[PDB]
């Protein structure tokens, strides 16, 4: 069973450009759902960000859209968000979660139909 | 006489009127009362205008409490006194005090004992629990009285994973958290479940075997029954049903661990120690259950509406009619809808109307005891409906929240849905004017289509299994329920209890039975469209859209352990080919289909036929590793069930702890290489004949 | 283009210059020869007329011997010197010395292994023989080698038996007096087996499971085959087949006990001694078989003449095409009848003529190694037949003898045949002027009826069992067979010999190919009238006779014990009350078919789906005791084959010799009720529908 | 096991007037397929007679008409054969054999037909 080993948290004062990667090992030679909740403290898991690598599709959420970014390594199994102009309200540690797709249809936005999760972490500060 | 010629004969007004006959005496399987309803059904439904209306009986096992000896827990000093003991009856409502033949709470099937021992706390009873209790905080429930919650998973696998952690016996209780709503009121000020209020039901294991004695074939008046040694699916340890009140006046000298999170703790004001002893913890929990297991008959009711033109075809709209107590919502306020939908066509054809194909209306007895009505006669019927069923349509509870209306059904029935809503007028707040399809889209949308409403898949628990997980008939179920991103709890929270009266529905539900009438709408129009049309609304096209999405979803679950995969060399390109091909040729029949001229009869009966074996092409004869009566390749219920392919999850549960990987990835590659060849031979049977 | 247009373009030149063509090379399964066969076929039916002719192949397990080093059984001495080797390949025949890829005799699927030990006969090898060996005289053939001769008992069921008493290996020889029939010369100069003759064949029990590493699956490109230790029915001791002049001077020196019967005697000078022994006794006996199983592939030709009203409805004619070595008479005297019927069809189409339903033409692959051809390709095609196969038609072997034509099918065909062989000329010498059906009745008439012929029941054994035993598709076979009242010998003495050459056939078998030329006629009228009349040409009436019967015959076969059958209460009421529902209902349908009238297309669809689902209606899904592939309630085989009902006869085989007659007894009951059962669901389904 | 004990053989010269009884313990209350088969010493079982007491239809051989006869007893589970005028040449011993019918359609006229069998003696001197 793999961990999606990520790195690229931290914490710099709302409005600066942070770069969260995540890499799934063994995942190199499949498409997957590659996507991103969020988890305020006291809140729910909220979906973010995905994509869907059998299209290539990357999708928002509405108020992320137009803010975040998902970027491909040169590895397949390997993609990063860029998120620039941060707010004191995206305080909420984030969770990579994947699911290896084939035909990969829709992307799925709900945090129960993703299978292998992580234990990522990102704070934010004014 | 068109749709709108039956569906405008739909009047909330008998649906009230039905639905307060129904439930003023208790009504349980195996009683006189319920003969009397199916007798007064019986006669209603010839009334109505049904051509013939007949009773089948099949005498199946079933438990009752010993009323001269009732059962109770107590708790006992250690000089053997009952210095303790619960509640020997739930509160009668109000209204019905004088009412008798109210059985008290117990779960079916319990095996008679006196079990003594101490307590431990196992939360919702479930396999983690088990894992988290007993390697992680070392405590042996071997010999212990485990007190657990009702919650997410079935009773019967809470009784059966505290079977195989050797525990004396079990003890259910329905949390406030899981059932006692916020804001609203305890019965009858509203309709929470107030602290006598105790939920009942059957804790075995049947795994779609209907009668444990009789698996696989219909309990007839020859048929012969199994020792009840070898019974299947019937529990080992005692199993007692409590309310909150008497769990709070039990569970608070328990002392010992404290709890690992506090997902296991509760909204009760209890310590909820996991540990086991009562802290002074000189007295131990004594139980008493004197349930006795005895062969009772049961009746159903089936009415026939023959066809015009096609008399081979059978839609079959049914449900279950018997009670626990007496049944406000589950399950007569879906008889009430299948009595007005039967009195509609019944004078839709007295005015000289009859559909093409013929009409079955059901009313199922046993059914709260392990579906034990509808499989049996299935059972019995098993031909006729292999080579004829084309459609089951499910009524039971039209009414379980006031929020949004929640449809369950095979791929093929989507299309026909979006069509039938669209005429239907929604009877929601607000959204007035509009069709119900409109709201239905609104109050519950679908991940992946935004201006589509979301349908659930046909997990099984009711009814339809023996026709859509064993026959393999396409089977669909509607109902109004309540929201899910608001509502935490499962169900209502007078699901099962003593307060399922008609008040409860006539002022908390639905005061004017408006709700019961569109549902009602819902289901005539499946059937009389099923029933009715020259083509079957029938599209493939929704089958291969689902298709690919299940076999995304388990190439991801096997894809936990791609370094295993790769070991192994464990490949799915098979079932990801027999997809694409099931795309394929479904796009190529339906292309033809549209071409297809509907004028002569002998080609229309092939095309049709193409349509209605599609769902049977879906069938394994071997069913499910062992479980015979599982054979839906696609929908068959996990052996963890709450995803779709049960094989290769049945196969893929737990691969990390196995002494030989080796064989369990055989295994894997087995179940991959069943679901690619039954996906292919379904594709197939859509092709060109001949 | 009638009957008789079909009927007159079978000539007796074509079926004698085809099986020319077919017997002159070795036609081994998985072998180049046989491709290369497989393709002139699917060429010459495209070139007949057929609309779409097309190859399917599927990798099966078969066995082949090391043609490097040869299987032989040797005698050796004290000191390890081979005084006495048997014959490492059969003589050729005359004319095909030059003739290569001839395998040596040899037994399919035998282990590898070099096992020695002393000698022991035991007869025929069956259940009883072993009895009173071991029982009774007190030989043990525990650490022994056995010799066995061919007879009535399959040769699975010889190495299985002889397995179970712990034998070190098993010699199969073929008795002069079970196949060297009297007075008729050995060949060339007659038809009788010389002693150099050898019968091939294989050693298995599959139990219907087609390849013994994909049961219930077809073996395609992506299969999972499980590991050869856990293989279905594979053999674990040595077996290799020796002719009679190897045997006459091997059991010579054989000493011990004397014969307990004439019975244990055969034909040859041999003394026959059973006890173990060589009385020249220090020498015994070792086996090399280094015969070695592999996957290989085997490829089955389908053709397809489309029907021109119902192309929903299957009529199939097929047969096997490999062979031994050359295959006289198995199977190519059959395949050569089949080309000629699809040339005639193919003749048929072209002048313009089409059938109303579509006629499939098989070849199948692998059967003498089991049913791998046949089998494989109904699990692949296991729902289009199940919903669609109207009938199945086997062709092989269409010679045997030249006495009397042997029919053996499903009830529902016993009308037809009736009225099909009352037009064909009868061939037979004398009885000039008449019909088939007069030779036949006069040859071999029906026990219950003088003037009615017998139409033998449809035993396992060959390629319909998958369409018959799993399927449940009425399947019928007829053929050239000898006199059974005087002809003692079963078979014929060249059987999976290396004899079985075009020659035998055109001299001492079918001169004039006469024989040949009914054979053929009376297989295509079967499929011309199954595939273009009106109305299917069944007759349930026919099937409730039989089913009287065979109730009559298994209720005396478990009255066998009245005493027991009354301590037990045993009781047979419910199987006879559901074969008296079947006939009355029989009776109805059979009424209402006759007032029924043929204009109105979809109602005719209706009822010929009656007529076509009731043999489906026999067909239980969970299938025998530990067979799960045999599930034809009626014509299952049995454990112990050579009657019907096998349930109830397999449950009351050896039940005196119980440790718990109670659950023996229980057993005998739960069959009485799963055939009552499945009787009375098929009488309800010719019920009137709706 | 019932072995249908019988007894009525003996030895007299030709056109005797002998006696079989057969009764079958255990069939009282049931019909059944009632028959005798002759063994000729170096020749086959052949079929003799036979009674069918479903439909109460009593068949003999062609050979055998107008020699045997069969009556049935106060119980109902016994059958007897008067062979009256008997042949010099019928030298044979006869076996019983019954099977139990319900329906009863068809008398069998074949050995291996019926399941239980027994072991009579008959012989005939000139
Ligand atoms: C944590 C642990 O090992 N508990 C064990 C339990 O499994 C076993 O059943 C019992 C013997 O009765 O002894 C204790
Ligand atoms: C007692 C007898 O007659 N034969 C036995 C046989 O059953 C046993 O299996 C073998 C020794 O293992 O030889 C001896
Ligand atoms: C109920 O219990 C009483 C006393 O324990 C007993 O006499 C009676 O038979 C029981 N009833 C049953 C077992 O049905
Ligand atoms: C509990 O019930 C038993 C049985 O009737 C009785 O003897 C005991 O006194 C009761 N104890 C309490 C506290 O109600
Ligand atoms: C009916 O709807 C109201 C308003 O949405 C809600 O408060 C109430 O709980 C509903 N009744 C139910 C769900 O029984
Ligand atoms: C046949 O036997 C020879 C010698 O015993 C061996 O070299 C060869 O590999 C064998 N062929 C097989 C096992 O296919
Ligand atoms: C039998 O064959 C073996 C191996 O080929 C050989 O060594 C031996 O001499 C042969 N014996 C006879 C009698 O042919
Ligand atoms: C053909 O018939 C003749 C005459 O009945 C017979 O002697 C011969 O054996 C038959 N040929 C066979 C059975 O191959
Ligand atoms: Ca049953
Ligand atoms: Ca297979
Ligand atoms: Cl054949
Ligand atoms: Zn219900
Ligand atoms: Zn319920
Ligand atoms: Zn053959
Ligand atoms: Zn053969």
């Amino acid at each position: 069973q793999v961990q999606l080993q990520e790195s690229g948290g931290g914490s710099v004062q709302a409005g600066g450009s942070l770069r969260l990667s995540c890499t799934a090992p063994g995942y190199t030679d499949s498409n997957y759902y590659m996507s991103w909740f969020r988890q305020a403290p006291g809140k729910e898991r909220e979906w973010v960000a995905g994509v869907n690598t059998g299209r290539g599709s990357t999708s928002y959420a509405d108020s992320v859209k137009g803010r975040f970014t998902i970027s491909q390594d040169n590895a397949k199994n390997t993609m990063f968000l860029q998120m620039n102009s941060l707010k004191p309200e995206d305080t909420a540690i984030y969770y990579c979660a994947v699911a290896a797709c084939h035909f990969c249809d829709s992307l799925p936005k709900t945090q129960d139909e993703y299978i292998l999760w992580g234990q990522g972490t990102q704070v934010t500060v004014s | 006489h068109n749709m709108k010629a039956f569906l405008d004969e739909l009047k909330a007004e008998n649906i009230k009127k039905f639905l307060y006959n129904f439930t003023q005496i208790p009504h349980l399987a195996g009683t006189e009362q319920n003969f009397q309803l199916a007798k007064q059904i019986q006669s209603q439904w010839k009334e109505f205008g049904l051509d013939s209306v007949e009773l089948a009986h099949y005498d199946v096992l079933l438990s009752y409490p010993n009323k001269t000896h009732p059962n109770y827990i107590s708790i006992i000093n250690e000089d053997g006194n009952e210095i303790f003991n619960t509640s020997l009856f739930e509160p009668p409502p109000p209204g019905y005090e004088n009412v008798s033949d109210i059985v008290p709470p117990f779960s079916a099937f319990s095996p008679q004992g006196m079990p003594e021992g101490d307590l431990v706390y196992v939360n919702y009873a479930r396999t983690e629990d088990f894992f988290k209790l007993e390697r992680d905080m070392k405590i042996n429930c071997s010999g212990k009285i485990v007190i657990a919650r009702y919650g997410k998973v079935f009773r019967g696998n809470k009784v059966k994973n505290a079977q195989l952690a050797g525990a004396k016996g079990v003890i259910l209780y329905s949390d406030p958290a899981d059932y006692f709503a916020p804001g609203v009121k305890s019965y009858p000020d509203g309709w929470n479940l107030p602290g006598g209020g105790v939920q009942r039901g059957n804790i075995l294991n049947l795994n779609g075997a209907g009668d444990p004695l009789t698996p696989g074939y219909p309990a007839n008046e020859y048929a012969y029954r199994r020792g009840i040694a070898e019974a299947v699916g019937l529990p080992s340890i005692p199993v007692h049903p409590i309310g909150y009140y008497d769990a709070q006046k039990l569970l608070e000298k328990m002392g010992g661990s404290a709890p690992p999170d506090s997902s296991w703790r509760g909204s009760l004001k209890v310590p909820y120690n996991v540990g086991p002893g009562f802290t002074f913890s000189t007295q131990k929990v004594k139980m008493h259950i004197h349930s006795t297991n005895e062969v009772t008959r049961i009746y159903n009711v089936i009415g026939t509406l023959r066809g015009a033109v096609e008399p081979d075809r059978y839609v079959i709209l049914g449900g279950h009619r018997d009670s626990w107590v007496f049944g406000g919502i589950d399950p007569q306020s879906g008889a009430a809808v299948v009595h007005e939908i039967v009195r509609s066509f019944g004078t839709l054809k007295k005015e000289g109307w009859r559909p093409r194909r013929t009409i079955l209306f059901a009313s199922w007895d046993a059914e709260e005891f392990g579906l034990l009505g509808s499989t049996e006669w299935a059972e019995e019927n098993s031909r006729l409906l292999q080579e004829r069923g084309v459609a089951y349509i499910n009524a039971d509870s039209s009414i379980e929240g006031n929020y949004t209306l929640r449809v369950d059904c095979t791929p093929l029935m989507y299309s026909l849905v979006h069509n039938l809503t669209k005429e239907l007028k929604s009877p929601d707040e607000g959204f007035e004017g509009k069709s119900l399809y409109e709201s239905w889209t609104k109050k519950s949308p679908s991940p992946e289509f935004s201006g589509m409403p979301r349908i659930s898949k046909l997990g099984s628990g009711n009814d339809f299994e023996v026709f859509f997980q064993r026959l393999g008939i396409a089977s669909g179920r509607a109902r109004y329920t309540k929201n899910w991103e608001t509502n935490k709890f499962s169900g209502y929270p007078l699901y099962h209890s003593v307060y399922e009266t008609y008040e409860l529905v006539e002022k908390f539900y639905d005061p004017m039975f408006k709700y019961h009438l569109t549902v009602a709408q819902v289901r005539g129009g499946m059937v009389f469209e099923l029933a009715n049309s020259i083509v079957l609304p029938f599209d493939c096209r929704d089958y291969a859209v689902v298709l690919r999405k299940y076999a995304d979803k388990i190439y991801s679950i096997s894809m936990k352990h791609p370094q295993e995969m790769k070991t192994y060399s464990v490949s799915f390109d098979s079932l990801f080919s027999a997809v694409k091909n099931f795309t394929e040729i479904a796009s190529k029949f339906s292309e033809r289909l549209q071409d297809f001229d509907k004028s002569n009869p002998i080609v229309l009966r092939m095309m049709n036929d193409q349509l209605m074996f599609l769902e049977r092409a879906f069938i394994d004869p071997l069913g499910l590793p062992d479980r015979p009566f599982y054979r839906h390749v696609i929908y068959a219920p996990s052996s963890h069930n709450k995803e779709s392919f049960p094989g290769i999850y049945d196969a893929l549960f737990d691969i990390e702890s196995k002494v030989d990987p080796s064989k369990a990835w055989g295994e894997v590659k087995r179940q991959i290489y069943v679901a690619a060849f039954t996906v292919q031979a379904a594709a197939e049977t859509l092709s060109e004949v001949a």
